[PDB]
DNA sequence: ACCGCTGCAAGGAATAGGATACTTGCGGGCTAATGGCGGCGAATACCC
DNA sequence: GGGTATTCGCCGCGTACCTCTCCTAGCCCGCAAGTATCCTATTCCTTGCAGCGGT
RNA sequence: GGAGAGGUA
């Protein structure tokens, strides 16, 4: 969602605002195991401890 | 978004043509200019450096 | 400082940002920046009148810092500009880099000359190689050899 | 989406799984690791951890 | 000519493509693959089973 | 032998104008140049002219390269500002006279 | 009364605007490291 | 100046085999210049007729 | 051809 400011207006007041949903990245899905399915191999995070 | 591909090329070729004129350059004899000393002296002292 | 520098010298300022469809936002950027200097805005697709109004204007000192694109490249008189500031050198061909440095100068008075580089590892290898050739030569004689490095 | 898949695909956590047990898959899905990124060296680790 | 001879024996080291810099006629005999060591250490051979 | 002027901008052109015109200012030598700042009645007489010769120096724009400009007989080419121009548009007036 | 002079109709003429196709450059998108030890030079700072 | 301890960064970090996955790069179209034509339309400049002046 | 993960001895 877009805000942007009327310039004749004093600092903080809305000539519009348009909305619509944008597509960004494809996160990966965990199976129902545990399991991600990258490029057709079946690979798993391990839990780091640091 | 209308910028994405497919224009092509080599309408016209230039490979040849440019071979032919350097061809015909290096055929052909170039000028011999003649050259005056006191006229060309005379030029020179409208230089005024 | 730069454009202080300039500015209480007394020249005026080539500021060249060559995207004309942002250089009117650019000019208050850089206005709001320096509030004590004059900008007006010059470039090669204007209708045909005002631009020579800007260049007359610029020729009669009535402003200081001139935002524009390459358009300056053709080569004015006006040896009172005395400051080249290139905002992003990033894309920019060498030859006529060196034509721009050729621009400021024309004068006893010392010429300065900005090239601002946007990150070093941002900006592409070539880019670099250029910016490292024009970091090199700075000298009178250095145009060819600036060549050879084109 | 590039550093997603970067990471997904190419860091020292999203290992290849084991899969030829369900024992090897279960206890692959725990091992808890102390190397990767933000972590202590293969080789550099000393007596201590 | 120095880069020739020993790329990176500068602290300018001219490169081609992705920075890294290129191999110079040190560096077929630097280091630990060089000519030097690559007889000196493992070459496989034929007539050989495991 | 003609000499033929070809610079690539209109204001280079008309400093261009200013130096010949002002050394050349004591010897039988006609200067002139042509741009589209030029007006076509005065396109129409220049490049005529040239084709019959008493202008002797001619400077201009891409005009020149235009397939129309007939030099009557081309003795010398002075291309000033070198890096634009292609391949095409730098011997297309050689491709006029081989050896000049 | 009738050329003499003026104001307006027109017509062409010239010129801005906005197309097109040509050159230089060059990039952007796009397909095609802060979990270690040791030696040594640098760089000391340090007492003489 | 000048011997002398001292520390700090730069760079080396130690067998053989096997398995699996990740890797970047050139160019077409965009941008900015610049130049030429080509209609068009659109105002501008120039001319010629309509109509009143007058002494 | 390289980097990374594992596994054996």
């Amino acid at each position: 969602r877009l805000v942007i400011y009327e310039r004749e207006a004093p600092e903080g007041t809305v000539k519009d605002i348009k909305e619509q949903e944008v597509y960004m990245g494809e996160i990966p899905l965990m199976t129902d195991n545990g399991t991600f399915v990258i490029n057709g191999t079946e690979r798993v995070i391990v839990s780091q401890l640091h | 978004s209308r910028a994405r591909q497919k224009a092509a090329e080599k309408v016209r070729d230039v490979a040849a043509e440019l071979l032919d004129i350097y061809a015909q350059r290096a055929a052909k004899e170039g000028f011999a200019f003649k050259h005056d000393r006191e006229q060309y002296q005379l030029f020179c002292d409208s230089f005024p450096f | 400082e730069a454009i202080l520098r300039e500015i209480l010298r007394g020249g005026q300022v080539y500021y060249l940002y060559n995207d004309v469809e942002n250089i009117q936002k650019a000019a208050e950027r850089l206005a709001e920046l320096v509030p004590e200097a004059r900008i007006a805005i010059g470039h090669g697709q204007m209708r045909e009148r005002e631009l020579e109004r800007v260049m007359n204007d610029f020729h009669h000192q009535r402003f200081n810092v001139l935002v524009c694109t390459t358009i300056i490249e053709t080569g004015i008189d006006i040896p009172t500009a005395n400051t080249i500031i290139i905002e992003r050198a990033d894309h920019f061909g060498l030859a006529q880099l060196h034509q721009l440095r050729g621009r400021v100068g024309r004068s006893h008075h010392q010429a300065y000359a900005w090239l601002l580089t946007p990150h070093p590892k941002a900006m592409t290898t070539d880019a670099q190689k250029r910016l490292e050739a024009i970091a090199s030569l700075e000298d009178l004689g250095a145009g060819f050899a600036l060549a050879t490095h084109d | 989406s590039a550093a997603v898949k970067e990471f997904f695909g190419s860091s020292q956590l999203s290992q290849f799984m084991d899969q030829n047990n369900p024992l090897s898959e279960i206890t692959h899905k725990r091992r808890i690791s102390a190397l990767g990124p933000g972590g202590l060296t293969r080789e550099r680790a000393g007596f201590e951890v | 000519v120095d880069a020739l001879l020993d790329n990176g024996r500068r602290g300018r080291a001219i490169t081609g493509s992705n920075k890294r810099p290129l191999k110079s006629l040190a560096d077929m005999i630097k280091g630990k693959q060089g000519r030097f060591r690559q007889n000196l250490l493992g070459k496989r051979v034929d007539y050989s089973g495991r | 032998k003609q000499v033929a002027v070809l610079v690539p901008t209109t204001l280079l052109a008309q400093q261009h104008y200013d130096n010949f015109r002002d050394r050349f200012a004591n010897w039988p030598v006609r200067i002139e140049m042509i741009s589209r700042f030029r007006s076509a009645k005065e396109q129409t007489q220049i490049l005529a002219e040239v084709a019959e010769g008493k202008i002797d120096i001619l400077i201009g724009t891409h005009k020149l390269l235009q397939s129309d400009v007939k030099f009557k007989d081309l003795g010398l080419l002075i291309v000033d500002e070198e890096h634009r121009f292609g391949v095409r548009h730098k011997e297309r007036i050689k491709a006029m006279r081989a050896n000049v």
